[PDB]
RNA sequence: AAAUAUUGGCGAGAGACCGAUAGCGAACAAGUACAGUGAUGGAAAGAUGAAAAGAACUUUGAAAAGAGAGUGAAAAAGUACGUGAAAUUGUUGAAAGGGAAGGGCAUUUGAUCAGACAUGGUGUUUUGUAUUUCACUGGCCAGCAUCAGUUUUGGUGGCA
RNA sequence: GACGUAAGUCAAGGAUGCUGGCAUAAUGGUUAUAUGCCGCCCGUCUUGAAACACGGACCAAGGAGUCUAACGUCUAUGCGAGUGUUUGGGUGUAAAACCCAUACGCGUAAUGAAAGUGAACGUAGGUUGGGGCCUCGCAAGAGGUGCACAAUCGACCGAU
RNA sequence: ACUAAUCGAACCAUCUAGUAGCUGGUUCCUGCCGAAGUUUCCCUCAGGAUAGCAGAAGCUCGUAUCAGUUUUAUGAGGUA
RNA sequence: AAGCGUGUUACCUAUACUCUACCGUCAGGGUUGAUAUGAUGCCCUGACGAGUAGGCAGGCGUGGAGGUCAGUGACGAAGCCUAGACCGUAAGGUCGGGUCGAACGGCCUCUAGUGCAGAUCUUGGUGGUAGUAGCAAAUAUUCAAAUGAGAACUUUGAAG
């Protein structure tokens, strides 16, 4: 299936969203850091917002690793496919959004036969 | 292309593990776990259930039975850690128990098909256990009250502290 | 907390590698490093080090610096190695016969060193014969004789050119400068 | 270009790059090289001494042209000749056909004497050389004879 | 005279330019509407659809219009027309609510969601020889044992 | 390294063995809520902001270190005592590209207000240190050479 | 006072994007280093230059010609 | 005493100390005679990690340009919505679902009118206040009929 992996530890889950990203609506949910010289969340008040850190960094064995433990490879048509042969332990490919439906089915044929695994054959079906 | 490529593709090889240095020693019982001592199962079917302790089996289980007609605990292996010792001992000298080992309690072995996707008892495992408590009960007649209290299962009447409790 | 007595995470300062593009110069570089890690020349750690010098840290070498280096007693027939370019020179006229090692020949000292019987080699072609620089003599040029080093450090009786574009007359001549005219620098 | 400019990197924080306290106004010191005398007196004496003054006479409509004196050493006194008869001439070097040198052909109008020409004859045509020089051109056995 | 200048006029060609709050003030009946006594100031406003094919007809309504039917590929394109965001609003559904609410760490509960391994699989006599009809594993979570590292809490032994 | 005569084994440069359950919303995730504790409203000026300091009702779009002339340090590149084609000419598939002469700029010489003069006594010097190299040296190390560079006394050129 | 709701110098357009040492704002992330409010001069005290503190670029070398330190010896001070 | 003075222990807990894992930076190293996807890579060892003004570095994103993937696309590009998922510390990217209707991506470079929460910012729009304040001077209206879908307000008539 896929190679031995660690076990996953993202080591923080929570999506790291701008202060006051609630409060405002024309402040977005992207984070950005607050550079204000009087900001709680700048001078890492105890009971505020976590700011991203080096720290939280994902182990380097297990990094853009699915949970599934593979990279995920956004593939267009056959060719960017068959480029995923001989890695097939590593890599599961990614069907790109803008593929039409009927090319999709030409890509699930040759991944199918490959063997390689396609983190979403559900998409954009004929049903 | 949507994605480009990886120019370091990971290695496909399963790399093979070091020579751990784990060996397995034989499990040092404790000093209150004798051939022939009643213990109080904690947990399972028989959970506060007395029963006689009987073999030590090489699976670090306890092959325990108190005799089916007594408290209607089969043969079974336990674990030393889920069972109380206790002052009480009988002797069991004279059953056969070296008849039991682990291969005798394998349950069946299992495939992918022969799976109960909605849903007896051996001979032989009837008999054994006759030719076990036989030699036991008759053992344990010649003292008093003893049948009486390997029937009458263990509960923790309120008040007492098993921290100041001992069996 | 520790009590950093220094400066925590401070770089070396000292350049790890050329700061340029050039694959030629990072394959000597490359080769360079092989040598200097798997030999016990100190030769080749200097080589290396040099390769990574920046443009002004490598200045030319002329050819009469080189036949300055010539003349010294037991060096005659020393390979002598510029990492950086050789420039000809014509204040000499002759040049004794030898081997040069360079990064860039100009076209004069290309021509001066071939007629006088030389080999402009490379630093590869050094490093083929001479891995761990047997008998080899490094050189370097006048590193402080570059035109942008007379104005650093000026002050007040430093004795250094002041950064004037326009020089001349009535640029720079008058009061601070002599005493007849306010004082003296 | 920009992309690399630290404008694009300064993007987020708030003063630029510039200081809060400090408050990057249009023109804090003055315009150009104004109050060299009175509040930039420091600058003006540490880096640029001699900037206040008038030192020297006034040449009234002074005219490079005359001034044009480009000076030619001695060791470069060699580069004149045509790299082909070079050689030709440095080996036997003969008193009764010496090559002929017109540093003002070339473009220079003095010879200086940074020294130690080859002993070999040279005739140097120039406006001016300089006490050393005359010497040291005799000394290899050539002669200077002036132009115009 | 030519070499020179040329943000005006006429014509022409181009663009690493702008792309309808940009580019001229003006992509449109723009120096227009409008304001000022006047000198002057001076906007906004592009896109239905391939084609009006711009909704015949039926019914409710005074009528607008609604509901049908109908055109159209689409009416989630109806001239209030490409797409149709947010603020804001309605309705429905879900949840919570003793002078705020919102957020952080952790978990409960609810709602909802991805992954395996359930592998060609350590094989197995092709109905005129590639469906191996009992597979090896680990996927998620735990228990015990023997260990290792850090530590905690004791009980005893010898000795100075 | 230990135990081992040794073979080997080992608690000796990091967890293996066995067993069980489930194989899906079970673990986990997101989200809402409840609870425990915590959490003042951001930006800015400021010694000091939650301030009874100011701006901020909300939302979309627009919106603020750019270009140039001349330079400085630094980096890269090309050539290198030179260097710079693109003022211009030839040419061209035509604002591209290609080719090119003479000049001119900067550099190769400085100093003086100027007239002017204008850089080798020496192996382009001596001393101290100096990477590297060479010799001897099992090896430290000792000698010779000693680039750059730092200091210093010189020597030469201009001015007084 | 009034001079078209404008008057201790109207209105309109342009020079004009007038100037401001003053106020406000100055738009992405992460990592590494990380201060100053002191010197001297200035019609200088809401500001500049200058040295200081800081970063970067490094460079010459490779355990030293070192040190917000002690000890020993030797000074110096005139505060308590 | 749950006060004051004092002493003996026991205990509680910081982001401090120790150990371990991971991230990153720095530093010191190893890694090329048919062995490695051929080295800004891989790996080993160690120490560190606060931070405004500020400096540097590595990246993410937007409009356009050169090249390339003989890339995607009317069998649905871009856009937009998505308490639906995945990756990344993050900027952000990816995918699924709905709407939509015609163009648009990836990578290597180039380029700039390149990133918004502020500026009593600009323009446009929309809120709470709020169905609120208000529609209160000029003495004053009323009845019936007419028309009309509909009459406090229209017509006429009669009073006042």
């Amino acid at each position: 299936a896929s190679l031995p992996h660690p076990k996953i530890v993202k080591k923080h889950t929570k999506k790291f969203k701008r202060h006051h990203s609630d409060r405002y609506h024309r402040v977005a949910e992207n984070w950005r850091k607050q550079k204000g010289i009087d900001s709680v969340v700048r001078r890492r008040f105890r009971g505020n917002i976590s700011q991203p850190k080096i720290g939280y960094g994902s182990n380097k064995k297990t990094k853009f690793l699915s949970p599934s433990g593979h990279k995920t490879f956004l593939v267009a048509n056959v060719k960017d496919l068959e480029t995923l042969t001989m890695h097939t332990k590593t890599y599961a490919a990614e069907i790109a959004h803008n593929i039409s439906a009927k090319n999709r089915v030409v890509i699930l044929a040759r991944a199918k036969a490959l063997g390689i695994k396609v983190t979403n054959p559900k998409g954009r079906l004929a049903l | 292309s949507a994605q480009k490529a990886p120019k370091w593709y990971p290695s496909e090889d399963v790399a093979a593990l070091k020579k751990t240095r784990k060996a397995a020693r034989p499990q040092k019982l404790r000093a209150s776990l004798v051939p022939g001592t009643v213990l109080i199962l904690l947990a399972g079917r028989f959970r506060g259930k007395r029963v006689v302790y009987l073999k030590h089996l090489e699976d670090n289980t306890l092959l325990i039975s108190g005799p089916f007609k007594v408290n209607g605990v089969p043969l079974r292996r336990v674990n030393a850690r889920y069972v109380i010792a206790t002052s009480t001992k009988v002797s069991v000298e004279g059953v056969n128990v070296e008849k039991f080992n682990v291969e005798y309690f394998a349950k069946e072995k299992l495939t992918k098909k022969e799976k109960k996707e909605a849903k007896e008892i051996k001979a032989e495992r009837v008999e054994d256990q006759k030719v076990v408590d036989k030699a036991l009960i008759a053992e344990i007649k010649k003292t008093p009250l003893l049948k009486q209290y390997l029937s009458a299962s263990f509960s923790l009447k309120n008040g007492d502290k098993p921290h100041m409790l001992k069996f | 907390g520790i009590d950093h007595t220094s400066k925590q995470h401070k770089r070396s300062g000292h350049r790890t590698a050329p700061k340029s593009d050039n694959v030629y110069l990072k394959l000597l570089v490359k080769l360079y490093t092989f040598l200097a890690r798997r030999t016990d020349a100190p030769f080749n750690k200097v080589v290396l080090k040099a390769l990574f010098l920046s443009k002004i840290n490598r200045p030319p070498v002329s050819v009469s610096r080189i036949a300055r280096a010539l003349k010294q007693e037991g060096a005659a027939n020393k390979t002598v190695v510029v990492v950086g370019t050789v420039t000809d020179d014509a204040r000499i006229f002759e040049f004794p016969k030898t081997t040069v090692a360079a990064l860039r020949f100009t076209a004069g000292a290309r021509a001066k060193i071939v007629k006088a019987g030389g080999e402009c080699i490379t630093l590869d072609q050094l490093a083929v014969r001479a891995p761990k620089g047997q008998n080899t003599l490094i050189l370097r040029g006048p590193r402080n004789s570059r035109e942008a080093v007379r104005h650093f450090g000026m002050g007040p009786h430093k004795g250094k050119a002041p950064r004037i574009l326009s020089t001349g007359r009535k640029f720079e001549r008058a009061r601070g400068r002599r005493r007849s005219k306010g004082f003296k620098v | 270009p920009s992309r690399f400019t630290k404008t694009r990197k300064h993007r987020g924080h708030v003063s630029a790059g510039k200081g809060r306290i400090g408050k990057h106004r249009k023109h804090p010191g003055g315009r150009g090289m104004a109050g060299g005398q009175h509040h930039h007196r420091i600058n003006m004496d540490k880096y640029h001494p001699g900037y206040f003054g008038k030192v020297g006479m006034r040449y009234f409509h002074k005219q490079q042209a005359h001034f044009w004196k480009p000076v030619l050493n001695l060791d470069k006194l060699w580069t004149l000749i045509p790299e082909d008869k070079r050689d030709q001439y440095l080996k036997s070097a003969s008193k009764e056909t010496a090559p002929v040198i017109d540093t003002l052909a070339a473009g220079y109008g003095k010879i200086l004497g940074k020294g130690r020409i080859p002993n070999v004859p040279v005739i140097v045509k120039a406006r001016f050389v300089s006490k050393l020089a005359e010497e040291k051109i005799r000394a290899a056995g050539g002669v200077v004879e002036l132009i115009a």
